[PDB]
């Protein structure tokens, strides 16, 4: 369904964002 | 005999790191060298940090995973669709792969319980039912346990 | 509307008890009435006692379970081959069914890890390999983690 | 193999024996 496609897209965006912000630490992380 | 930049070393070390990482989280041991062990340690603690990211957990919990390969490739393409790369995204992708493993098992479990209950109840019906009836059904087991 | 001795009640209550029992051990919740709850309690503690029977555990650990249905029916027939029945054997059979569930999952896990690693490494090879090479391979990730 | 058939038979015999000796307790058990 189109509701699952929204969740998948959400997951991808959150994971990309998590990855992009891991740079902001030494050592890297959240 | 290529160094770290060779594609062969990249695929070899990549498999090792990924397997160690996934197996670690699935246990909740894969033989590896010292520098690979250092990387595995950093990976493990980041996975721990992501495990505590509660919004991410709810998101992953909610995605339906009966076609998990479609899900994996769609998420992977989407994560890298802007044409940017960094190590954090690669780590994040590994984390997602381990979550898929766990999600996949969780959908297997009920079907497995169903299949095996099927065997057991079929055996019980054809072989034990008569004797169970002589006990007056399962209330006889209440008697047996002294209830 | 038959009582406890009817085959219908026997199969119904049997499924409930078995499912509750297996799910309980797999979690390591199925809605049921009070007397069925009393039986489920006794079952749970016996399973606990059998879990501590260490010879039995080694035996079950060692049986190969790639054809688990054959195994189940062969064990079940053998357990009742002398033509005797008692409640202890029925309990024991239920316990064995729950162990099969766990054994079956354990053989699924590596294959699942393999399939998913397959997807991930394929994606990594075709989409990330070039960028990883620009980092000088996985040693670049050691740099990133500050090692 | 014939070595697996021995293990299976062993399991069945042990389980039947466990079941038979559960009678010896109140409440039943090991």
């Amino acid at each position: 369904s189109e509701s699952q496609e929204d969740i998948i897209r959400n997951i991808a965006r959150h994971l990309a964002q998590v990855g992009d912000s891991m740079d902001r630490s030494i050592p890297p992380g959240l | 005999g290529g160094g770290p930049t060779s594609s062969e070393q990249i695929m070899k070390t990549g498999a090792l790191l990924l397997q160690g990482f996934i197996q670690d989280r699935a246990g909740r041991p894969v033989p590896q060298d010292a520098s690979t062990k250092k990387l595995s340690e950093s990976l493990k603690r980041i996975g721990d940090e992501l495990d505590s990211n509660m919004e991410l957990q709810r998101m992953i919990a909610a995605v339906d995973t009966d076609s998990p390969r479609e899900v994996f490739f769609r998420v992977a393409a989407d994560m890298f669709s802007d044409g940017n790369f960094n190590w954090g995204r690669v780590v994040a992708l590994f984390y997602f792969a381990s979550k898929l493993v766990l999600k996949a098992l969780s959908t297997k479990v009920p079907e497995l319980i169903r299949t095996i209950m099927g065997w057991t109840l079929d055996f019980l019906r054809e072989r034990l039912l008569g004797w169970i009836q002589d006990q007056g059904g399962w209330d006889g087991l209440l008697s047996y346990f002294g209830t």
